[PDB]
């Protein structure tokens, strides 16, 4: 019902009359409207869409790691803009938002040929000298030293990592081997349709006290197979039933007669259960995931992703008292709107409905000639007994009542009063995230807390996606591919520690708030002495750097 | 025939997905005209 | 909306020429642009946006 | 529609692409393949040469629908009020251009 | 009459002789008192996102395209300096530059 | 284009130098443009190809 | 009219038996609920937004 | 709040310009420890602090 307020579909549609108006003007509409570019803003309005902080002084390493890794993510694997968009609409005009976070992997075998080589220990000085070139080079730089160091080298190197023995690597020749060959490997995310995902009543308005959720996806035999051992049953389901015409409860935007006649790339329907079960009938709760298609078990396993909770997360427009939903601003504005649609269209049944521009003449002013010459556009002549400039009538439109644009405007004002959105006003509410008050002309009036206020809903949601993301990032990805990311050392994290996130936190970064943070170390620098400590300056300078997109020269700070 | 693939396509398979999402394509250029 | 009209002003034929937008004739002793009522919404008392 | 060339070399035909993943190996992977026909006969059948590995079209959306791929454009909102508009001007100068002057 | 001009600005949020000054301020911090964005111009400024972001979309495709197509020496005389490589498996991975308009 | 490390600094100048020769020889920027933007005010969506 | 000079205080909440059992030696004589009375339906004076 | 903590913050600037600097090093270090923990720079503060 919400949503048909939103666009003018069911009991919101003006009844169908004919010769008479069915306007109906988009109150609900257009008070969204000057919100989804209010709230969107923040999010766009830099490069940088995650900032990650260090809590203690030992943390400073490791968060520089994981915000540059995030924020590739989001950059490359990952539409940003349309997510964004997509978000904030869900947001407002459902009044709650979900969003489901998951990983997707496409390992892949791949057969080649590599070569094969003798180690041995006795070597010239020079060689020495040409293994420590390599150690100095993959410390200084990961990248430089796999792309232009030979091959020979490298095995001599890894020789060393394991045992710290210096020995050559003859080429003995080439032998052919099998490998895996990554593909994907990225998180993803996506909103969720409000009827497709089913979580636990009980749950007291808190998700993180749900017992299960049950969540309704399509899917192709396709993708069933990039993961080859993850689901069994396999060849039980027909890929001809549980089609989305014959999943009714399922909502897609996919057409009823759309089939693919291949069955490789068939849609189907399959559920997903996430929830806690006693798995050992002990007592003891586990969080596990089912999946089923057409009654037939596909998959059933412990939860993989390390926080050991549902992968859903849920945004509030307007926050219900110790309830789980949320509470869209068409709520309040339902009869605001029916009642100005009426006022409008009284106006247009008003104005259309009367004679224009019909002419009307007394019988018996003009004789049968004069009539025809006055009809013409001539000069005529009239009887003296009727006066022409009174007595024909020239019909035109009746004058609006006063009362019908009172009317309307009380409810425009109404709505603006419950909402707190006005037309051609707010929307700067984005220029002061995380930041002090500004000066006279900068403050927040009543109507940007309000409007700030959605905004901490909004920003919490995009810190719990970033959490969660952050901890699948230290199980899933490989050692080499964070170093690639990110050309420097790679620090890791003890699997033990990934339910608490002692280290990191997570926030978006905004462009004044880094500015702000930019003028913090300017200041510290001017405070502090600078011949206090070299080293103290140089840190300071280096951090400046980056907060201005400059990693060149941060790096050459940094190793002065 | 056309390529040393075992699954090598044919061109009436080719033209059954044109077929099939013609209809929804049909109904949004309704509305863009 | 509704459009109210003095029986006797318009004759059997004038008052079709009327109703269906064409120009028209009617007896004089009936004014036309005073006795047909267009009817609209009545004005709101001040005391109803006073209180 | 009545323009053609007469010069068979330089003569304009349409053609149709297809850029889609198909099981080419018949195994369950699918790979990214791109398919040329004129006329009901096959004249390209190759893999993707891009090395991204997907299809060529970006989509730009106006005023982005949830979880839809198309756009809505302004003229959407305006179609009620543009009508209205219409009808009122019009009314004015069948006023002024209907009598006499 | 005016009564609908009224309305459709209302909700397009476009009004004649005004805004278009939007396109100063892209990436930029908030500036002083008659340079800060206004409502309308954050409406005005997220659709500048939308195509802004498929220009970028548009030039990390051409920029893979360019490291298998263009030849050694044709992107040495574009650039009059040393030619720098890419590792072909590398391309379907942006790990190393970003695209935005300037 | 900018770099996002250290060592990237040299690839995206070369890259930014490429990449705008081409757009400002090889088409005509202007004329794309104007049929970009009105391609999607108008339509509602626009499609671009790239070969 | 103060919280820290009140006798007592009584509060409804609902809960689970795997809730119970965290603390395994906090509760005593746990076998004696038959686990189907006791429900919300059963005991109206306790609001809650469960169905 | 943010301002209760700006505001601690221009407490100490101004403690530091009225002390002498060269009364006593610790006092200038502790004094200085404390602004970085305020302005959220935790690695800083522990280079001051044992430096």
């Amino acid at each position: 019902e919400w949503n048909d307020l939103m666009r003018i579909e069911g009991k919101a549609k003006p009844p169908k009359v004919k010769g008479r108006s069915q306007v109906q003007p988009k109150l609900v509409r257009r008070q969204a409207e000057w919100r989804y570019s209010a709230l969107t803003e923040p999010f766009l309005g830099s490069n940088k869409l995650f900032k990650v902080t260090p809590v203690t002084w030992e943390d400073v390493q490791g968060a520089r790691q994981n915000e540059l890794v995030l924020n590739y993510q989001f950059r490359t694997k990952l539409n940003r803009v349309s997510f964004i968009d997509n978000y904030v609409r869900s947001v407002v005009d459902d009044g709650t938002g979900i969003v489901r976070v998951g990983w997707n992997r496409e390992i892949r075998k791949e057969k080649q040929e590599v070569p094969v080589f003798s180690l041995f220990p006795i070597q010239t000085q020079e060689q020495a000298d040409a293994l420590q070139q390599a150690l100095q080079l993959r410390t200084d730089n990961p990248r430089g030293y796999e792309e232009n160091v030979d091959e020979a080298i490298k095995e001599s190197v890894r020789f060393f990592d394991e045992t710290g023995q210096a020995t050559y690597a003859v080429q003995t020749g080439t032998t052919t081997t099998e490998v895996e060959v990554p593909l994907a490997n990225h998180p993803t995310v996506e909103m969720l349709n409000p009827e497709n995902i089913i979580i636990d009543p009980s749950c007291q308005g808190d998700i993180n006290k749900a017992m299960f959720a049950i969540v309704s996806f399509e899917t192709c035999k396709a993708d069933l197979l990039k993961e080859k051992d993850r689901y069994h049953n396999l060849n039980k389901i027909d890929w001809q039933s549980s089609a989305p015409v014959n999943e009714p409860d399922h909502a897609t935007t996919t057409p009823q007669e759309f089939q693919i006649s291949d069955p490789m790339r068939k849609r189907v329907v399959a559920y997903e259960y996430w929830g806690f079960w006693d798995i050992e009938g002990n007592g003891v709760l586990e969080p596990i995931v089912a999946t089923w298609i057409g009654s037939t078990l596909i998959r059933l396993e412990k939860n993989p992703y390390p926080d050991g909770k549902l992968p859903f997360v849920l945004i509030p427009y307007m926050p219900v008292k110790r309830d789980m939903y949320g509470e869209p601003d068409a709520e309040l504005l339902g009869d605001n709107q029916a009642v100005l649609g009426a006022v409008m269209r009284g106006m247009i049944d008003l104005l259309g409905r009367s004679a224009n521009g019909q002419r009307g003449m007394p019988k018996g002013m003009l004789d049968a000639l004069n009539s025809r010459r006055y009809r013409e556009g001539e000069d005529y002549e009239y009887n003296p007994t009727q006066n022409p400039a009174q007595m024909i009538i020239e019909h035109k439109f009746p004058e609006l009542p006063q009362s019908a644009l009172t009317m309307a405007t009380l409810q425009n004002q109404e709505a603006e009063s419950l909402t707190g959105v006005k037309a051609f006003a707010g929307g700067v509410t984005g220029e002061s995230y995380g930041d002090v008050a500004a000066g006279i002309r900068g403050v927040l009036d009543a109507a940007s807390k309000r409007e700030m206020a959605i905004l901490r809903r909004l920003a919490k949601g995009m810190s719990e996606i970033g959490n969660k993301i952050i901890a699948m990032n230290a199980v899933f990805l490989a050692e080499h591919e964070v170093v690639r990311i990110t050309n420097e050392e790679f620090v890791t994290i003890k699997r033990e520690d990934l339910k608490g996130n002692f280290d990191l936190e997570v926030d978006i970064s905004t462009a004044e708030v880094d500015n702000q943070k930019s003028q913090d170390l300017g200041f510290m620098l001017q405070t502090i002495g600078p011949n206090v400590d070299q080293q103290i300056t140089l840190n300071i300078l280096a951090e400046i750097a980056d907060l201005k997109r400059m990693p060149k020269l941060a790096h050459d700070l940094r190793t002065w | 025939k056309l390529t040393s693939w075992k699954n090598e396509l044919s061109l009436q398979a080719l033209k059954a997905d044109l077929d099939a999402a013609k209809p929804s394509h049909t109904a949004m250029m309704i509305k863009v005209k």
